[PDB]
RNA sequence: ACCUAUACAUUACCGCUAAAGUAGAUGAUUUAUAUUACUUGUGAUAUAAAUUUUGAAACUUUAGUGAGUAGGAAGGUACAAU
RNA sequence: AGAUCAAGGUUAUGAUAUAAAUGUCCCAGUGGGCCACUUUUGGUAAGCAGAACUGGCGCUGUGGGAUGAACCAAACGUAAU
RNA sequence: GCUGGUUCCUUCCGAAGUUUCCCUCAGGAUAGCUGGUGCAUUUUAAUAAAUAAUCUUAUCUGGUAAAGCGAAU
RNA sequence: UUAUUAUAUGCACUUGUAUGAUUAACAAUGCGAAAGAUUCAGGAUACCUUCGGGACCCGUCUUGAAACACGGACCAAGGAGU
């Protein structure tokens, strides 16, 4: 009975399309008589455009250490573990501000007021979206309610 | 406050177990024992001229010496830690034989043996002592009674 | 009734520490040379070694 | 785990599903299924899903 | 030499420097007992598969 | 688990005094297959003399219940103990299968009693027809035909959104 | 389903314990080439080129391994005058 | 019992050996201890005393019951996962 | 034999609180543990047919539970 | 009979597979600019500034000291294994 769900899923793999492993349809469809291909809705709210935000919550915390080499993250748009591994493998980098220049615009141009340390998300970690992440430096301390991103690079389908 | 000294704490040892008091048997005054014919220390109750002292009774050893109607032993006893050799001498109805030595002189002469019917095959020897092993994989006919035979229990209550 | 066959051939892999194990439970272990945690050998099962595996 | 319609339809308490199978096509809810002015808002995870880009 | 059992399997496995197994993620379900009450050590030896393809 | 049942034939090994002794039989409902190989000692130890390791387990056979569709009612006699109470115990409780029916058993003997699973032995399962349940929390539902609108849902509570905008209005008619 | 330890595993690194290797450099060694003995093809000669140093108390290499007061030996540095 | 010839399988239970084997300095210390489980005296008894067999605390940080020398995980080269 | 202080860093190793004796019972000798110093050697030491430690196999060994009063005491 | 596999590939060449704790082509960013001096990472050197966890304040007798146990106001020079 479960063969066709060997089979009928490939479908996938044929309305994408790539070499075309399925015939029966798994649509969504409208017609009555299609009533499949399952979605596990629901949620409908984007966070992903670029930039797209997400706050900050302190390091990968012990009750009684720190850790502080990695840091932990908020990420407004996922709340199911499905949702945030979309989120694997993106930098991350976040913006805060300070008084001087002392550098000169060369590469592309920089008039520099703003400053800003970076880093890399990696895996996803609470069984609703947190998905801790590690930086260039350390996430520098005071941040912990402060206004950080995640820019779409790299991404795929 | 004491067991320093001498008999003290022979309560079920060293008297004579539940009916055999009275004479001695004469079986124990024939035997006869080499040097190396390991031997045991054990307790007696029909011999009131000598006795193994309150550690020992119970322990095995050689035999170096060989006397009148005297035993000398070497025997190892628990010191912390320095488990040395001692030297007891003791008459002769304290001590029965030991029978551990008493299977391995038949593991002896079976391997002259049983080498000497593999001296017109060769192979194999097998000689060495191996226990029980893991068994087989039989398959079993009921042939006898097939099953349920359902003993299920429900006693508690009486 | 066909039975399977009784095994040999065990894996023996530790469980528990260093400290907090009993008296004659340290010379055994060493005489299997586990000694780490998630460390782990093979042994000849019969009963010779089931009561020196009893005894860990 | 789940919610319930509003169309009651007869069989036995102990039918097999082939009198189902016979009976669901006789009461026509496939016909009456995507009529139902509620179930044109089904149509939301038939059509709205996925909302291409 | 060890899989199937034979006469020179004593010396083919001191030949093995003990492993390093890693650590089973999922975990230990308890570790408590002993297997047929908890569950975990002892005379498991037949789920010991389901083990090493985590904890190896 | 979910409290698989196997049947189980032990041996007492063949010792040439009495070769091919009896193999008596069980019936274990049981976690798992590994552990119902030393709990059919349990039970065993109550009649015979036959102790591990003087006995081989001949297999272990799980067996498949052969009505799942149908909703046939099962009762179970029990053996619990609590405090010091030990006792002979009847119920029922009315599942889809055998392997359902004793899951919902024990929990719901660990739920009213604290009757661990240590003191617990299903000494008999019975396929009861109808008619002799005594059981009123059971038997009010062979009234078939039930109009019973007991409109429930999981209550997923509520979903998604932790600050929502639609006042969630549970019973909808 | 997840959760965290200076624990477990793997890559580097430190010191320590164990094991093992290296000294005819008025040579060794390739790289080419002239030739040749020619043994098909392997070698010796000659030319041209370049690599070849350390308290052998050195140097290379390999595995394992590391808590600590009471206390003992191990090399290391201050402040002296001769 | 001893010396000395004659015959002799593969050496005789498992599993190891992070190496085994010993003579000095009698080598600095230390010769007051504590606790839990079982086993247990003295006492009605106690966070008291009095012990045999282990493990630990003193010597020891540690992750965990907020806390706490012993409880239960684990026994601490510098580092990332 | 009683109290106070007994000064530089890392590496290695890592105990005692016990028995005896003493006008000793707050201390000392004593063995014990530890550390150092090498030194002799195994197809258990150098580019097994020999050992020493835990179970098995076999063989002796004890009266504590558990019993036992329709045996002694 | 039917399946099966390896042995029956020398001759030079190749940025070329794998092998000596098997990580590296590309691209960007920049002139060690006479002196002068911008750029990229690092940098509690010992502060100050801003936050997250940690956290009793030092000898010592003792089974046990953060001790509601004794000695310590601060500092330079002198002091105890000869």
């Amino acid at each position: 009975m479960a063969d066709t769900q060997a089979k009928s899923t490939t479908a996938p793999k044929a309305a994408k399309a790539q070499k075309a492993p399925k015939a029966v349809k798994a649509p969504k469809a409208e017609k009555p008589a299609a009533s499949e291909a399952k979605v596990s809705a629901k949620k409908y709210k984007r966070h992903g455009r670029l930039f797209a935000k997400a706050v900050f919550t302190g390091y990968k915390r012990g009750l009684r250490n720190q850790h502080e080499n990695q840091a932990i993250l908020k990420i407004e748009g996922a709340r199911r573990k499905e949702h945030g591994s979309f989120y694997v493998g993106k930098r991350c980098v976040y913006v805060y501000k300070a008084e001087t220049k002392k550098c000169v615009p060369q590469h592309p141009e920089r008039k520099t007021r703003v400053r800003a340390v970076w880093g890399k998300v990696t895996r996803i970690h609470g069984n609703t979206g947190a998905v801790r992440a590690r930086f260039n430096r350390n996430l520098p301390g005071h941040a912990m309610g402060h206004r950080i991103r995640i820019m779409l690079y790299p991404s795929r389908i | 406050t004491n067991s320093k000294g001498y008999r003290r704490g022979t309560r079920d040892m060293f008297s004579r177990p539940f009916r055999k008091h009275g004479v001695i048997p004469l079986s124990t005054y024939m035997r006869v024992f080499k040097i190396g014919d390991i031997v045991d220390i054990k307790g007696h109750g029909a011999v009131q001229k000598g006795l193994p002292y309150k550690a020992y009774h119970g322990k095995t050893g050689r035999i170096f010496n060989v006397t009148q109607h005297a035993v000398g032993v070497i025997v190892n006893k628990r010191v912390r830690g320095k488990i040395l050799a001692k030297r007891v001498n003791v008459r002769i109805e304290h001590i029965h034989h030991s029978k551990c030595r008493e299977d391995f002189l038949r593991r002896v002469k079976e391997n002259e043996r049983l080498l000497k019917e593999a001296k017109e095959k060769g192979q194999w020897v097998s000689l060495k002592r191996q226990p029980e092993q893991p068994k087989k994989a039989h398959f079993v006919k009921k042939l006898e009674e097939p099953i349920a035979l359902a003993p299920i229990p429900y006693e508690f209550i009486a | 009734f066909y039975v399977p066959a009784e095994a040999k051939l065990a894996f023996v892999v530790r469980i528990r520490g260093i400290n907090k194990v009993a008296p004659k439970v340290r010379k055994v272990l060493q005489l299997f040379r586990l000694r780490q945690i998630n460390n782990g050998v093979f042994i000849k099962l019969n009963k010779a070694t089931i009561n020196m595996l009893r005894i860990a | 785990n789940l919610h319930l319609t509003k169309y009651r339809i007869k069989f036995p308490y102990t039918a097999p599903t082939r009198i189902v199978r016979k009976a669901w096509t006789e009461s026509d809810l496939k016909a009456q299924w995507k009529v139902s002015p509620w179930s044109v808002k089904a149509q939301n995870i038939c059509k709205r899903s996925s909302l291409n880009d | 030499e060890i899989f199937t059992v034979g006469p020179n399997f004593k010396y083919a496995s001191n030949f093995l420097w003990p492993f390093k197994l890693n650590t089973p993620t999922g975990g230990w379900r308890k570790k408590a007992n002993h297997y047929v009450n908890g569950g975990d050590f002892g005379n498991r030896e037949d789920q010991i598969n389901r083990l090493l393809r985590k904890m190896v | 688990g979910l409290l698989k049942e196997y049947e189980v034939v032990g041996r007492k090994l063949p010792s040439e005094k009495e070769p091919q002794t009896p193999l008596y039989k069980m019936r274990i409902f049981a976690p798992d297959n590994i552990v119902a190989k030393s709990r059919f000692w349990y039970f065993l130890r109550q009649l015979k003399k036959f102790k591990k390791t003087t006995g081989e387990i001949v297999s272990i056979k799980q067996v498949y219940e052969t009505s799942p569709v149908k909703i046939k009612n099962f009762g179970i006699w029990l053996r619990y103990d609590s405090r010091s109470g030990t006792h002979n115990m009847y119920r029922e409780y009315r599942d889809l299968t055998v392997g359902g029916a004793v899951t919902q058993c024990y929990r719901d003997m660990g739920a009213r009693h604290r009757a661990r699973a240590h003191s617990i032995q299903i000494i008999k399962v019975d396929s009861i027809p109808a008619a002799k349940t005594r059981r009123v929390h059971v038997k009010q539902f062979h009234d078939s035909k039930i109009k019973f609108p007991l409109v429930q849902r999981v209550h997923h509570k509520g979903n998604r959104k932790l600050f929502s905008f639609r006042k969630p209005r549970t019973y909808f008619q």
